[PDB]
């Protein structure tokens, strides 16, 4: 069987914080 | 008694975190053009217009190398007739 | 690092230990032992006319 | 890649910049010469251009991405004869506006805390090579006084500061969006606070943000100062005194200076106010419901803050040796061999700030030749008439 | 461009790796108020000035 | 002309588009003299043009009509002579 | 075409990218040369036939 | 390598330095013929040369 994983399995990285910003 | 399995790639993202601190939003930097675009301005909503993101480039496929002549002799020393002491 | 540390309000999540800003540059940390979170200004510097 | 904005919608098309059609997701693809564009419908019918691709070819229009020719403008052949004029019979008055920059921010590096941070082992390596930070400070510090410079030649050309009288009768003209408000703080027009609420504009390793010289409240001073003296007096104060005239005088003396005769204006002298009146009031419409028409002042500080963003995320890079922080190498490694680690990362610095200074230097005469065309603009435009054209 | 004042005519002087001009202009200078008026009707026909 | 590296982008005009605005500005200035300039094109006929472009730099209107085939012919052959200046000296 | 420095030259930063965004800013200044000189004209006016 | 990279490098960055002194130069001129195609073509100016 085989299922579209559509925009999940996001993790936090690096256990920064980081406020109101777009980290590449 | 059912479950997913995926597999992790090395790819780039762009995460969105918040006032709070959390990740809210995030963009795949390879998924499409447009997300392309979206990690090169660093943000995720785009402005009309033209943006270049990356390059183009062919890659090479084969590989391809004066008519070989002059091999060196032996067959004269090795299967001689006569040797020497 | 150098600096000098504050009473901050910026509220971490629960894993993690400092704080970044959009230069990737350190301005917060959790201390261990307490959890508090402390900011993190630069020592004053500038010039002498 | 051709985008119509994610606020209209997600289609892209793709411009492979030089490459035939044959080499390589496919929909329609459209040679160019300036490439090859996928994703993009090409049409005959020949529009404006409103993003450019290159050698002629523009680009959303009734729900897809459109490529063509774009058009220069609407044809006509104006009706030649030899014995045929035309005449106009009426007039519009139009208030347009400039925006032009005349100053950037003041920042001042210092190099030693930049490039070494405390470490007098970077300091003291960093001794040997020479005159280097002087000179970028040097360089710095001519550009920081050239901002305050560019400032005082546009605005301070008045010796005196003069005031609008306290009752406004104008003849019926309305200068209330161009004069300073009273009932509300630091003394601006309406037109002067929507411009600073529609630009948005960090103190750390290095780095420091030198204060303009003029404040934003004697800006507006001088300024106004200029304002009061246009409106009371014309242009008899950029010359000598300020001689005070009506303003239906001195705008029947401005009809007067372009050709028509003074007493088009005073017949007409209620129309024209009105079309005063009705035409710099569209100037707040066109600044507050239309963005990014101060983008010539936006990119201006947008590159000034990227230059410094990539100055200070270019401390974060190995340049070679083997750690980007200043303290695990010293605490890592022997030294006589840290001190090749050490100088490998100072010649890495060291060339991204002479490389940010280089690009100040030549962003900084960009800045000071659009604040001599601004000086330009309020001698010739504010404090005169000008009868050169555009 | 050429000095304050309306100007009248101007004068180079040359200057080491420079140059000097010395610009000769007309100041207006001790001024009297008045009274105007746009135009003045006589005949019920208005007259501008000239 | 690309090798490694290094690409050379075309213009966004194309020179047929650039000699179309040239010609829009030149076929302007001759039919309707400045007056495309500032606002509509107003037309008017060329020696009556001219005339005001005498009468701009302070020479009276009069010295154009009554030496109007004069004017035309210096001016014609003035333009003829600009192509000689530049199919010869380098 | 080698992966040797597209490695070390990664240890280099942003300099790539920042001489690609000079040279951007160049050529897209080009155009606006060229829009500013020539593009003066709302409209195509055309001369008449004879 | 790295010497062959910091030898390429440092030459590209002085030929985009070159270029922006000319592209400067360039914009320049293309300012001062864009005053011209203003005052010389569509008005007649009074600027003496």
């Amino acid at each position: 069987a085989y299922t579209n994983s559509f925009t999940r399995g996001v993790y936090y990285p690096d256990k920064v914080f980081r406020s109101s910003v777009l980290h590449s | 008694a059912a479950y997913y399995v995926g597999y992790l790639q090395p790819r780039t993202f762009l995460l969105k975190y918040n006032e709070n601190g959390t990740i809210t939003d995030a963009v795949d930097c390879a998924l499409d053009p447009l997300s392309e675009t979206k990690c090169t301005l660093k943000s995720f909503t785009v402005e009309k217009g033209i943006y270049q993101t990356s390059n183009f480039r062919v890659q090479p496929t084969e590989s391809i190398v004066p008519n070989i002549t002059n091999l060196c002799p032996f067959g004269e020393v090795f299967n001689a007739t006569r040797f020497a002491s | 690092g150098t600096g000098v540390l504050t009473e901050s309000n910026k509220k971490f999540l629960p894993f993690q230990q400092f704080g970044r800003d959009i230069a990737d540059t350190t301005d917060a940390v959790r201390d261990p032992q307490t959890l508090e979170i402390l900011d993190i200004t630069p020592c004053s510097f500038g010039g002498v006319s | 890649v051709i985008t119509p904005g994610t606020n209209t919608s997600n289609q892209v098309a793709v411009l492979y910049q030089g490459v035939n059609c044959t080499e390589v997701t496919g929909s329609n693809v459209f040679q160019t010469r300036a490439g090859c564009l996928i994703g993009a419908e090409h049409v005959n019918n020949s529009y404006e251009c409103d993003i450019p691709i290159g050698a002629g070819i523009c680009a959303v229009a009734s729900q897809s991405i459109i490529a063509y020719t774009m058009s220069l403008g609407a044809e006509n052949s104006v009706a030649y004869s030899n014995n045929s004029i035309a005449i106009p019979t009426n007039f519009t008055i139009s208030v347009t506006t400039e925006i032009l920059p005349v100053s950037m921010t003041k920042t001042s590096v210092d190099c030693t805390m930049y490039i070494c941070g405390d470490s007098t082992e970077c300091s003291n390596l960093l001794l040997q090579y020479g005159s280097f930070c002087t000179q970028l400070n040097r360089a710095l510090t001519g550009i920081a006084v050239e901002q305050d410079k560019n400032t005082q030649e546009v605005f301070a050309q008045v010796k005196q500061i003069y005031k609008t009288p306290p009752i406004k009768d104008f003849g019926g003209f309305n200068f209330s969006q161009i004069l300073p408000d009273p009932s509300k703080p630091s003394k601006r027009s309406p037109i002067e606070d929507l411009l600073f609420n529609k630009v948005t504009l960090q103190k750390f390793n290095g780095l420091t943000v030198l204060p303009p010289l003029l404040t934003d409240e004697m800006i507006a001073q001088y300024t106004s100062a200029l304002l009061a003296g246009t409106i009371t007096s014309g242009w008899t104060f950029g010359a000598g005194p300020a001689l005070q005239i009506p303003f239906p005088m001195q705008m029947a003396y401005r009809f007067n200076g372009i050709g028509v005769t003074q007493n088009v204006l005073y017949e007409n002298q209620k129309l024209i106010a009105n079309q005063f009146n009705s035409a710099i009031g569209k100037i707040q419409d066109s600044l507050s419901s239309t963005p990014s028409a101060l983008g010539k002042l936006q990119n201006v500080v947008n590159q000034n803050a990227q230059a410094l963003n990539t100055l200070v995320k270019q401390l974060s890079s190995n340049f070679g040796a083997i750690s980007s922080v200043l303290n695990d190498i010293l605490s890592r490694l022997d030294p006589p061999e840290a001190e090749v680690q050490i100088d490998r990362l100072i010649t890495g610095r060291l060339q991204s700030l002479q490389t940010y200074v280089t690009q100040q230097l030549i962003r900084a005469a960009e800045i000071r030749a659009s604040a001599n065309l601004a000086a330009t603009k309020m001698s010739e435009c504010v404090l005169g008439q000008s009868k050169r054209v555009d | 461009f050429c000095g304050k004042g309306y100007h009248l005519m101007s004068f180079p002087q040359s200057a080491p790796h420079g140059v000097v001009f010395l610009h000769v202009t007309y100041v207006p200078a001790q001024e009297k108020n008045f009274t105007t008026a746009p135009a003045i009707c006589h005949d019920g026909k208005a007259h501008f000035p000239r």
